[PDB]
């Protein structure tokens, strides 16, 4: 099959300039134009540019003409860019994606993240959020990066009616978010509640018992 | 009588040495007295005199890069009307030529005109870069 | 550069309905015998994929419940039937000129019946407190549709730029969604105040309900 | 109707990547239908089609050479129409290449037309090796 | 009024002489006698007007001093002038590289005016079908 | 390509005779000034030689009897009087476009009477036959014009494909033809036949002539 | 004056390449496009052309992937390259100047390429024994390659000989019959012997023909 | 290419006149905006200096008293008033066409009024006469306008072409001229005759005035 | 300021070269195409052709393409035209001149003479003009090379009534001057005359008293 498979995610400091690679297998590599997309967070899809894999020819959307350089290693089957002089508004999924006649965009990578912040690596703070006939209780996780951040609760076995809210990015650079849940307020003095906060690029996993 | 008229854009392709085309853009197509036929040639209904050009913008490394500006005329075999070459550029990863072609011709109903390259692959589809395009006099 | 405007932004719909989206382009984007106007689907966290291709071609394995149609400036992708894994966003873009753009899309959201939030308010913990922060979390939960209005009071005095909102994605079990509204303090201004109070407005609930506490 | 046609000479300028133009040695300006405007656009009074010419003549030694035909039409940002792109020579001086641009474009009322380059000081102004012009169908 | 146009072909000379010629063969144009190809080397007009005129020149060669084509023109009573130009430099491919120019514009022509086409070094032009002709079309 | 078809094929005449020949293209190639048709004349053994060129240009040192003429699609070639350097093959070919192309050529020949063919016929020599095939010859001598038919026939059933002709050119003394046919078997098939006939049809003839050898 | 002077005769195997030359004297070797036109044993063909100035060279289409054409400006030498042959590349080639690309106005002389599967290889030769006049001859069979020479009485008869040209059979071989009349009178009075000559076997028979 | 003809050769005016001169193209210099032709100021020894440029523009740091004015074949400089720093010769060029040509110069000369040459003669000094050599020189003196002519008489035989004029420039304080005129003879040409004359024609004698010697 | 300076006075023999330069500063030089012009002896102005100093590019008038050959180098922002097969036609001063849009010239070099000439250095003999109201004498300063010559009278005492001529070229290839002077003549009895002639190429001093008969 058709695949384009790009490289790992990146967290940048601004100023800092990164190199994405996208590898092309199934078709062959020279008879179609790559063209590379950015996305930014909560946000909707701008091309930046275009190669030709056979002689690396390119044109750009003058929007990024002095922020993309493209390249191609056509032995390698891959195709580059490069992103320079990063600032905080460059964080993006950023995707190669194989183009059919520089018309239609039929085969896409999964996407590069491209993260560029001042923060540095940081374990959550995980604290409480504590207490009609439903309760509502949660864990407020807070002052973590990078994403993700993963919540469990009784290690699994409270599943229903868990609600994880996607992260908000605060004016300090880190992320934050609440996993809340509803139970049974007659189950306050008996059930204990714990969350299971797990941070994989820190090493932290914090359990919180929330009581009332 | 109408105006007769043409200006077609470049178009890459996966597929042949002959060049695509489309109408987008800043095209021109007067009206159906010439039509793009099947992406690849201007083909006209009214015999007469026309001038045709073509240029074509490629980007290769380093045998000539060669573009022809051909004829099939109904009932006859094609031919070679006009054709330009450049060498190849030694720039990395490659370097830009143009070529330009155009000349007056008559033109029997029916007859098509297209552009052949020696290596399509390496056309310049950038804004503006190739073009085909006619004019009846 | 051509503007696309996709409307409507949001189409509810429930499998098994019919659902039509347009787009809309600055200027025409069709001449003789193609329209340079293509669709695809895109769900969170995943490519974009294409559906069809010169406004009404559809592209090789997408299913046959997909059409496009259109011509100029005006264009539509309709599903004749959705089904459950079309619950996704989609965009149109352009081929006309350079640079290709994209509409802002279109979200196709579950359908259900309105249902109102329960509202809950959560003091800062003493934990965090005592690190000189105070969060106070208001939480609407399990409402349907995704419009409402989280106010702030302080003392009876509207708060603004100090709270941020998060909302989930449609519950796979009651396609509801759930929002939180976080509003950050220091300790020292949080200690100089007495009643916090959320006020939420959203159309499931006959009068805005108002959640507050004291301290 | 009458005839409406131009064909300026290149000139020199001290000065932005615009070629300046001049109506002296053997000059075509039909009439006051197309003219010269502050030595850098030919602008056009009546709508229709009209074939566009510019011929660039450069000397440079050692990125490509670009040259752009260039539309601004009223109440429209400005765009290319044709361009082409040539790789620096490494004879010394500098090496002489020459770029042809042509095709057939339909203009509003009051449209302009301009050449723009990667570096007018390398444009070579000696007789016949640089010029623009146009023609009404 | 009739249409007036030609194009013709280039032809090989073994003479002494930078002035190309041509030939009315192949698929050439010359639509009457009111334009025609004299001494095999000069397109003459009849009629004064308005004239679109081109050339293009392909050329082999390995090499310095550019190759230069030029269209040139001579009115009757006057001396003959440049009103076209384009170089190119010599390619270094063996045994030769080729090379393309084309130039046109549009000039007032007078009745019995002559264009012709000169070129720094005539024998290193390229004949082959296509390459290398020469022609105008009165607007 | 363009298409030259030149006629006759054979022209027959004697020396002080006129000769015109033509050439027939099969698109015009003649303009305004000039028409590009040239002329050639090839002995055998021997390089085409220029005679005429642009349809009517003598070529430098060629004879003032040769001239050519015609335009568009068809032109001649005339020998005003023809002398005995002149038999030879003559080529028209056009440079009009690319390839240029030639005639298939007409052959001046020494016009002559009509003269009927000796007719002669070899069985093959015991020898051959010991090395396992038989070669029979039919050998057509001295006849004027170069039209001849040779039938092998073998105990009256005509054969077909195992055969070869050879002609000589026109003698320089008496401007005849000879002609050998050979007719090749394998020592069995020629050993199961006894009437190997050779049957000639020429003008000369006033019916055709069978020469035959019985096997033995 | 103006002469062009070929290199000599090519006998080779199918899938070989030659290289032939064209030595050009009399004239401005650079003023004068060369072509080259193949004739087979069965019609002129243009096979292409050079500019010996600068190399360029055109083709007809026909023999692009045959011929490869160069020059030696400083030798006045024109080459062609004939590569992948077979059989149907038998021809003589010529070598021919060209004024204006137009007309053909010297030759060279041409070479001939012979290609075929044959090996060399020395005819066998064998008597065609004999109104009042009789005929009689010799059969020259299964040779490569060309040519072979007949005499008759070492050269002492030659009135009413006739050599036919030879005919490639279908093995590859060549074969090819002489025959002399003579009086039927002197069939007695007179010995008849053929001397037959290959000199690329280097063989040499003669054969006495009699009743 | 383009010939430049201005008029007049020289123009004569005091300070506190208007000078206009004009420049005549063989063929037009003007389009629809702009007239190819400028204009300069040169004094002996000295560069030109570039004074008006497109016909009519001034060249900055040109006083306002220069301007120009003209359309087609036909230009003109005024100096509105002239300063003793304007007399100097004046050029007009176009910028038509390669190559830029320019007028052959105008004069402007400082007017006076008429006065009539002082006239002198001079023998070759016996110095010289020994070398094998006499020069006889005429001089006039202090005479405006600046056009005179001086012819040499030997025996009353109008010479010619054995002499040589030097002409100075307007002189600082009183704005007249000076010449000289040598004839130069052998010692053996120079013996063979007695009487030496000058003679010099100008608009302020009333007759022609001649000076000379007898050898002796 | 815009400025050009020229490369000092070049006497040559013909057949010769010769190699001006044409410094320029005040302005960027690779934004101005510079001229070169000719003025011969007595002459009229005549442009010689163009270099762009950006990138060498030049344009020749047909009458001076086998005789010029413009180079720049911009480093040092100078511009430089070379004379080949001098010959004495070719004797006038050159000069460089700046060129705003290849139309008008706006800013000139001060002029380079080159004189091309067969003759070699050679003082001048000095012969005496000797003298109604107002008398006249003066000095003949006869065949010499090359220009110029200085004279004064003496001392530079006597100035007014000085006329010293421009030098006249002898079809000799060499040159002659006279100056003269006129002085009251009821003076030639008191007064001494002597004009003080210098020519600097070959050495030569002279003090020539110049007296009645
Ligand atoms: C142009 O290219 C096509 C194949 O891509 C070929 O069939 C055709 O012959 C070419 N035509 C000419 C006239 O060269
Ligand atoms: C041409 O160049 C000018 C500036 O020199 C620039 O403002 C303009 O955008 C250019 N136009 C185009 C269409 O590239
Ligand atoms: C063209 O070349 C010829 C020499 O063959 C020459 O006489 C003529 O001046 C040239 N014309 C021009 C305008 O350069």
């Amino acid at each position: 099959q058709v695949q384009l498979v790009q490289s790992g995610a990146e967290v940048v400091k601004p100023g800092a300039s990164v190199k994405l690679s996208c590898k092309a297998s199934g078709y062959i590599f020279t008879s179609y134009y790559m063209y590379w997309v950015k996305q930014a967070p909560g946000q909707g899809l701008e091309w930046i540019g275009e190669i030709n894999p056979s002689n690396g020819d390119t044109n750009f959307n003058e929007k990024f003409k002095s922020k993309a350089t493209l390249t191609v290693d056509k032995s390698a089957s891959t195709a580059y860019m490069e992103l320079s002089s990063l600032r905080s508004e460059d964080t993006a999924v950023y995707y190669c994606t194989r183009s059919d006649g520089r018309n239609d965009m039929d085969s896409w990578g999964q996407g590069t993240l491209v993260t560029v912040s001042s923060a540095s690596t940081k374990g959550p703070s995980v604290f409480p959020l504590a207490p009609g006939g439903t309760a509502a209780l949660g864990c407020l996780v807070k002052d973590y990066f990078p994403e993700p951040v993963t919540v469990s609760w009784n290690s699994g076995a409270l599943t229903s009616g868990v609600h994880t809210f996607p992260a908000v990015l605060q004016s300090s650079g880190l992320y934050s978010l609440s996993s809340v849940v509803t139970v049974p307020s007659s189950s306050l003095g008996t059930q204990t509640y714990i969350c299971n906060v797990n941070h994989k690029p820190s090493n932290t996993k914090v359990d919180k018992k929330v009581e009332p | 009588n109408p105006q007769i008229a043409a200006h077609v854009i470049s178009e890459a392709s996966s597929k042949t040495s002959v060049l695509q085309w489309a109408e987008k853009g800043y095209y021109t197509m007067s009206n159906n007295l010439v039509t793009l036929e099947n992406g690849k040639q201007l083909t006209v209904k009214r015999q007469g005199l026309y001038y045709i050009y073509a240029q074509v913008t490629f980007c290769s490394n380093r045998a000539p890069f060669i573009a022809s500006l051909c004829l099939k005329s109904p009932g006859r075999f094609e031919r070679i009307l006009l054709r330009a070459a450049n060498t190849h550029s030694s720039a990395k990863p490659c370097g830009q030529q143009s070529i330009h072609l155009g000349g007056v011709f008559e033109l029997q109903p029916g007859a098509s005109v297209f552009v052949n390259v020696t290596d399509p692959s390496q056309v310049s589809h950038g804004t503006g870069f190739t073009s085909f395009g006619l004019l009846k006099l | 550069d051509i503007v696309l405007t996709q409307s409507p932004a949001t189409l509810s719909v429930s499998p098994g309905e019919r659902a039509t989206i347009s787009c809309r382009a600055s200027q025409r984007v069709s001449s003789s015998t193609y329209s340079y106007m293509h669709w695809y689907q895109q769900k969170p966290g995943q490519p974009p994929k294409l559906l069809i291709k010169y406004a009404s071609n559809l592209e090789s394995g997408v299913p046959a419940r997909f059409s496009g149609s259109g011509s100029g400036t005006d264009f539509t992708l309709t599903i004749s039937s959705v089904e459950p894994e079309d619950f996704a966003t989609y965009y149109c873009q352009h081929s006309w000129e350079x640079p290709p753009t994209f509409g802002g899309g279109t979200k196709l959201e579950i359908k259900r019946t309105v249902a109102a939030p329960s509202v809950f308010i959560f003091p800062p913990s003493d934990e965090q407190l005592k690190s000189g922060t105070a969060s106070v979390v208001c939480l609407l939960n399990n409402f349907y549709p995704r419009e409402a209005k989280v106010q702030w009071k302080v003392d009876n005095a509207l708060q603004s730029g100090n709270s941020q909102e998060s909302v989930t994605e449609q519950d796979s079990k009651d396609s509801t969604y759930s929002l939180s509204s976080t509003l950050t303090l220091s300790k020292a201004d949080y200690e100089k105040h007495k009643v916090y109070a959320c006020e939420v407005t959203h159309q499931g609930l006959s009068s805005p309900v108002t959640k507050s506490f004291n301290r």
